[PDB]
């Protein structure tokens, strides 16, 4: 009796009763009447693209007997992973929300371990991924490796007020003789905002994880965080409490000849990871929204197909939108040298030079208004029996026509 | 003296012991001190030193691959050698037990010792008592 | 009776023994018959039957992963159970030896038995002799 | 120390020692002396177009210390792997010849084990590969799996007289209670032409390898070989002792309309593996010379690009050559109805019908010589003010143009 309609679906709704004979129906739609003609007995109401309008209480009364049927027609997300430390032991848990419910897989780079609960948190590149019908959204665990070379860019960590902050500080040392410490914006760190794990490596080496976390962030928690080890250099990262998209949308113009190898570019610092689309003359193609690691992500587009015009880049996240307009751009041809004047078309502006001597001497003169250019010269000549020639010049090439006198 | 500034007890030591146990013949004869004085500060430490002495003896009669599993459990408890523990006293009696028993106890001792390893001065543990 | 039409001795059995030995504590105590009658036809077969009985006992006290290595060596010599070998006689004395010794001998017995396993009638080997 | 000179090359030869100071050199060329003046320390001897004369033993003696350096200046095949059973134990060895000497890797499918000596010969797809500067040539060990489903095609094994024959017969059974046997063309098999290996699998399973081999083949050894197991069905393969290319070079003609999906084909039984080339209007493209496994290899070409004409397939091996000519061929189009006459092109022959009445009456007349057809009609009309129309008809379609009078 309960109907579940998924989007603008095209399905048929039929019901059969074990008694085929000369029996008549009458459809009773959502507060409106409807006529029917069925088969012998099975009756039906089919629908192509069921709109939110075409849903609800739909009854069907029959008479041989005097029966009545009723149907309730009803209608049918991917939020990025969050982290929570298991209160039981020294292990992290991936809390990803989505409709349909997704596959939660921990990837330590590469090695994939689909568990939703990670206990082997030591080193490498740790990132949790959620995968459902919609797709795959991933949240990477922010790491500071004091053991590794510095990215010396004072890394910037962005997150919306209320979101959970997670910063793992990893340090590798020869002996176990070393400590790790966290420090906020000058201030140290809350007792319920720190946790320390430790294990051994190769030739009796020791790896230490001193991670810091915030349950729900606020403006209070925004600031410059630094991790220092008692055998390692203090590396830092600033936390910016905020969705946004920062990029120059000046709408840039370009021009090239079908012989040049070129890719359109867009540098942007945006959080959360934006959904981008490169559209042109209605035909839209998605983008490889890769990271430049400098402190921004640079999206590129290469399949120009030497096609001229407007290439628009629209990028948007959950709480922000953006668009940037990219403009893109022959031998002169004498369209017509009818009479007396001469017209030529070309790109760029064709230059019209005149010559008139019948040894070819030239005289100069004329008015020009324009790309197609129309330049003329009055033909009032004292002398006769000559030929004049109109010349249209362009950096690419030249063409000309001659007239008789 | 004997003390540890930063913690020499690993979080994943119970893993290395379960991994060793997975390739062990559990009733292999090892020994444990039978008459160690009741000392809730030095107790586990004395047995870890002894268990440690066993990991070394075992490595010598272990196959190429068993040597790695022993050594990896040895690393979890090798810190005890950072301290000048005196040789066992003449009063100390040893009793034959299964290596599974020794491994189980070692795990237990590491657990109990974990919260205190860096807070205590273990200078008086250097002399094993009966 | 006791005979084998096609060969129940593998070519790569020496591999399964080296692999087991790689995870073994080599001086683990096993036993070997000390007074087996000199019989160059039944000899190796009697010891393989005994070594086989040991592979089963060992599996019961072996860890999850050691069980696989034992079983895999057990398979190399399990064919001996295809024959109704009588229980050891009262005259048979056993002596404690290293499992490394037992494994080495087992390998040797398989080698010597390999060219004859399918050519001989081993019906008289069913009764172990002292 | 070993120098490889490719043709009359122009390169520099320098060597540096970590000690720049007032030190002197002396070059000792091929049985002749030479003077030097280097940099601080790095010494050099540069050459422009190294002739076969300018190659060989070139030494360089130094004094602060009293050192001496020596260089061997040399100037710039790939025979497929062969097999030989190690006389020592139950293991196979890959004998691949090549200049430069190649990398000999055994691949059991996939798993690669670069050893030149394989002892773990049990099951899967075993193939040895040789890889040098020239490239990679591979010889697959011929296998007959009685345990696996039959390819029931009576597989054909080809090889040149003198080459070594290798046929591994693999059978998998539950208990070890089973045997394997080899049989030639009715005759059994030589004692020094057979070998049996055996091991255990999964739940106490047994795998048996009973391979047969010939050291150096001859016409005597050509024939139908079969392997039977005492718990398995007898599967067979025929051995053909043999360079040749067998294919129908009838030169086939074709025709299609730019709306049909089609690929040119060539079935051929050829040994050794042939080098094929698909050339058309000078533009030549190589081929995917894949095997049909039936008893021949079928090469295909699909990138027709609806382009009409001669597509020639030339295939050749070390001791044999071949070529097959493939012809390819619309609505008639009036190429030009200039003045007075009218021309149309089409396939097949376009029919030209004329009409001239200005109610549209028609008159018939004209000479035609041609596919492009040129048919005309003299325009000497008694009457005027009419339009004539030229019609080109083809079974596929029709087109026409009108002229004015």
């Amino acid at each position: 009796a309960a109907v579940e309609v998924d989007v603008s679906a095209s399905i048929t709704l039929q019901v059969l009763v074990d008694a085929p004979g000369n029996i008549s129906c009458l459809w009773v739609f959502k507060h409106s009447s409807l006529n029917c003609q069925p088969h012998f007995g099975v009756v039906s109401m089919v629908i192509l693209k069921m709109t939110e309008t075409q849903a609800g209480e739909y009854l069907l009364f029959i008479q041989s007997t005097n029966y009545t049927i009723l149907f309730t027609v009803s209608i049918r997300t991917l939020r990025r992973p969050y982290f929570r430390k298991m209160e039981n032991q020294d292990a992290l848990v991936c809390i990803s929300e989505s409709v349909p419910e997704p596959i939660v897989e921990w990837v330590l780079c590469v090695v994939k371990k689909e568990e939703k609960v990670l206990h082997e948190l030591f080193g490498t590149d740790i990132r949790c991924c959620a995968r459902n019908e919609l797709g795959r959204e991933c949240t990477r665990l922010f790491t500071i490796d004091l053991n590794q070379t510095p990215q010396t860019t004072l890394p910037q960590l962005f997150l919306k007020v209320g979101e959970p902050l997670w910063i793992r500080c990893k340090a590798v040392h020869v002996n176990h003789g070393f400590g790790l410490t966290w420090e906020l914006e000058n201030k140290a760190l809350e007792e319920g905002n720190y946790f320390e794990m430790s294990t051994y490596s190769t030739n009796r080496t020791m790896i230490r994880i001193l991670f810091a976390f915030v349950s729900s962030v606020a403006r209070n928690d925004t600031g410059y965080y630094t991790c220092s080890s008692s055998k390692h250099p203090s590396q830092s990262a600033l936390v910016t409490i905020v969705g946004f998209i920062n990029a120059t949308n000046s709408s840039e113009d370009y021009e090239i000849d079908q012989y040049e190898e070129f890719c359109f570019s867009v540098r942007f610092k945006a959080y959360p990871q934006i959904r981008c689309t490169w559209t042109f003359s209605r035909k839209s193609f998605p983008c490889e929204q890769k990271g430049l690691d400098n402190g921004y992500s640079i999206s590129k587009f290469c399949n120009h197909k030497h096609q001229p015009g407007e290439y628009i880049f629209h990028a948007e996240n959950d709480d922000a939108q953006f668009t940037k307009m990219f403009t893109l751009n022959r031998k002169p041809q004498v369209l017509a040298e009818a009479s007396a004047s001469c017209f030529s078309d070309g790109y760029p502006l064709p230059s019209w030079t005149w010559k008139k001597c019948s040894c070819t001497e030239e005289i100069t003169e004329g008015v020009w208004n324009r790309w197609v250019s129309s330049s003329t010269l009055n033909m009032s000549e004292a002398i006769k029996g000559f030929l004049v020639k109109c010349c249209a010049y362009n950096s690419l090439g030249t063409s000309c026509e001659t007239i008789l006198l | 003296d004997c003390s540890f500034q930063h913690s020499p007890i690993s979080s994943d030591f119970a893993v290395k012991i379960r991994e060793l146990s997975d390739y062990l013949l559990q009733d292999y004869p090892v020994t444990v001190a039978s008459n160690l004085q009741d000392e809730e500060l030095c107790g586990g430490l004395w047995r870890l030193v002894l268990a440690q002495r066993w990991m070394e003896r075992l490595k010598t009669v272990a196959g190429s691959k068993m040597q790695g599993l022993l050594e990896r459990v040895n690393t979890e408890i090798h810190f005890v050698t950072k301290c000048a523990f005196q040789p066992p006293p003449s009063c100390l009696r040893f009793v034959q037990t299964n290596i599974s028993r020794l491994l189980q106890e070692t795990s237990e001792q590491l657990v109990a010792l974990k919260p205190w390893i860096t807070r205590q001065n273990f200078s008086r543990c250097l002399e094993l008592q009966c």
